[PDB]
């Protein structure tokens, strides 16, 4: 939901107001990757145990 | 039997030259 | 701050540390110098046309101008505060000099005081529904200046015009300049005067007398795209020299990373830029000036354990690095 | 200019089986040995692409529409191919595009050319020195700003023997008004008017008119010893684009190797 | 019926040109040389002809 996928581009271009906006956007979409892949990983070490 | 973004490979404790020998 | 033996404490939140392996922190290591770089150009973009021009174009009768090949000098027009309206929402105005864009589209007309304010991206307007209007992937802002006691004569000045009806609504980025008529009640007037179908286009009655939403501004907007497509005018920018074996932070043209710069040693092809991974990251950079291609392997890796014993016991330290050969270290 | 030639017949639109030609590099970025799939405008696998042919009692020049693309690609001996004509309205209202290449250079004229009922560029004087020199195609053109010229390169039109080894393939299409063209020249074994192999087209020039097309067209190499020329022996083809999605196999090298219609 | 510790009261003298150039974190004449608001800018402005 970004303007870009490049935290260089957004910051090379947009001012600090609104800058603060669309890396939220972007945390917010890459903490839920790590949280799925970590518990993917945890459901399959009990399997292997 | 048969990417540098954060993202590592630790080495495991027991070789494969140990594993033969138990 | 001092030894990792009390760095460790400031992790495990506690005075006395059992044995064992401890994960603290990472590597950092830092860059020295910065490499910039942007092909030879030394042309002049034409900015006397534009804005010191004596007259302008029509909003009807629209002609896009292209500029390209040159420098472009935002540090005289921008800083200066001599114009009436300037708001930018897209591009930050303070550091077009060292971002690079392709071609410049710039418009120049005049409307009134009344109409520098409806033209925005997605809001209508009498101009946004017949004469103009711009879309949603528009990146730049606008010019304006009023001048009401230049381009407003005593009897009219009757050099321009503007549209009033428009039987359909607008796309983007096109020019409507048919003189159909418009049909607006049930009988077929067919191209001839009568009733319920008005002549759409009307000429301007400049007069410095009149009031501020009908003063005349000497407008401009200015349509170029940031980052998309290899660039050629940017603004005056200095050059800096090639150095190799060291990881530094680059700016090829806007390809901007962290990394090594080696030799490139595969096959390329004269309309190729940049190589990209399966992980869709950047692996070659093509210069500007010179006929070469480097390649490109990232630093700053790896992660250091502490291994210690009991406090009880002793206080000698050890720490291992991990992953990470030491003869950089 | 005013009078049509001799030649106007009404032809039947016969097609063939284009089976895997029309591939093309949709992306700058350079791959090795990956497979990437692309959402780009494609020619679609095992469609029916439209055979047109060019004889001293035949000569198929229609008015055909922009609208979904054009896939351009003919088999020569002598080059009998002069360029091409792209427009809107087909006169002197709006803007018009030119292609003619004098065999040295290939120029791109965007002006408001007044065309004539039918243009033609016909080769004359047998004797010496032809040159293949520019010559009833348009009479005036003004009020315009485009100009372009391209590399110097010199290019063969005599008469070879043999197999069809020169076919020439083309792919013109504006988005966003950047008119790209692709070109990619192959020799291959002609058996009965259709090709066979696997090569990609390479792009050749972009520049950015940004002008509403319509209709396109073509010129052709006439020869004579309006109503007086006859033409010559050529054969092209014409096809339309669909926005689908391919898959591009790359090998280690870094070109493209296959591809699979999805 | 909240209160603060300090008002920071300054006066100072403008057009009305410049009414809308006064605002947090936004670029203007008035702010490049003479008086810019930060991010933190916590109060509001009194103004009269």
């Amino acid at each position: 939901g970004a303007i870009s996928s490049v935290l260089n581009d957004i910051l090379s271009r947009l001012d600090p107001p609104e800058a603060e906006v669309q890396i939220d956007r972007l945390i917010t979409g890459r903490l839920q990757s790590l949280q799925t892949y970590v518990t993917q990983q945890l459901i399959r070490a009990a399997e292997i145990r | 039997v048969t990417k540098f973004n954060g993202l590592t490979v630790l080495p495991p404790l027991l070789t494969d030259e140990m594993i033969a020998q138990y | 701050a001092l030894d990792p033996l009390s760095e460790t404490k400031c992790t495990l939140k506690s005075f006395t540390v059992e044995k064992g392996i401890y994960q603290t922190s990472n590597f950092r290591v830092q860059p020295t110098e910065s490499i910039v770089r942007f092909p030879n150009i030394t042309n002049l973009c034409p900015f006397g046309e534009v804005f010191n021009a004596t007259r302008f174009a029509s909003v009807y009768a629209w002609n896009r101008k292209r500029i390209s090949n040159c420098v472009a000098d935002y540090s005289v027009l921008y800083n200066s505060a001599s114009f009436s309206t300037f708001k930018c929402y897209g591009v930050s105005p303070t550091k077009l000099n060292d971002l690079c864009f392709t071609n410049v589209y710039a418009d120049s007309f005049v409307i009134r005081g009344d109409e520098v304010r409806q033209i925005a991206p997605g809001q209508t307007g009498k101009i946004a529904d017949y004469n103009y209007k711009l879309p949603d992937d528009f990146t730049g802002c606008v010019i304006a200046w009023n001048s009401n006691n230049l381009d407003s004569k005593v009897g009219g000045n009757y050099n321009y015009r503007y549209r009033l009806f428009r039987k359909s609504n607008l796309k983007p980025f096109e020019r409507d300049i048919s003189t159909e008529i418009y049909q607006a009640g049930s009988k077929p007037c067919n191209g001839v005067e009568g009733f319920n179908c008005y002549f759409p286009l009307q000429s301007y009655g400049f007069q410095p007398t009149n009031g501020v939403g009908y003063q005349p501004y000497r407008v401009v907007v200015l349509s170029f795209e940031l980052l998309h497509a290899p660039a050629t005018v940017c603004g005056p920018k200095k050059s800096t020299n090639l150095v190799k074996n060291k990881c530094v932070n680059f700016n090829f043209n806007g390809l901007t990373g962290t990394g090594v710069l080696t030799e490139s040693n595969k096959k390329f092809l004269p309309f190729q830029q940049f190589g990209r991974d399966i992980a869709d990251t950047t692996d070659a950079v093509r210069d500007p000036q010179t006929l070469e291609i480097l390649d490109i392997t990232p630093c700053s890796f790896g992660g250091v354990s502490v291994i210690t014993p009991g406090t009880n016991t002793s206080n000698q330290v050890a720490v291992l690095y991990q992953g990470v050969n030491c003869t950089e270290v | 200019q005013c009078v049509n030639l001799r030649t106007r017949t009404q032809l039947p639109p016969a097609y063939t089986n284009s089976f895997t030609r029309g591939v093309y590099y949709p992306d700058k970025v350079f791959r090795s040995s990956v497979l990437h799939s692309t959402q780009d405008l494609f020619l679609p696998f095992f469609s029916n692409v439209t055979w047109f042919h060019a004889i001293h009692k035949r000569f198929d020049n229609p008015v055909l529409p922009f609208n979904d693309g054009v896939y351009f690609a003919s088999t020569e001996k002598s080059n009998i191919i002069r360029g091409w004509i792209f427009g809107t309205t087909l006169d002197s209202k709006t803007q018009s595009l030119l292609i003619v290449n004098n065999a040295t250079n290939v120029v791109i004229k965007v002006c408001e050319f007044q065309f004539c009922n039918d243009p033609f560029l016909g080769v004359y004087y047998h004797k010496n020195n032809k040159s293949w020199m520019e010559s009833g195609v348009y009479s005036s053109a003004n009020n315009c700003t485009f100009e372009y010229v391209s590399q110097p390169f010199l290019m063969d039109l005599e008469g070879k023997q043999g197999n069809f080894k020169n076919l020439r393939e083309f792919v013109f299409k504006n988005i966003d008004g950047y008119f790209k063209i692709y070109s990619k020249h192959t020799p291959i074994n002609l058996v009965r008017d259709l090709p066979q192999g696997f090569s990609a087209l390479e792009p050749l020039v972009d520049l950015p008119i940004g002008i509403n097309i319509t209709r396109f067209q073509t010129l052709l190499a006439l020869h004579r010893s309006s109503s007086g020329w006859t033409a010559g022996a050529a054969a092209y083809y014409v096809g339309y684009l669909q926005p689908r999605t391919f898959l591009l196999k790359y090998n280690e090298n870094g070109t493209i190797t296959d591809a699979v219609d999805c």
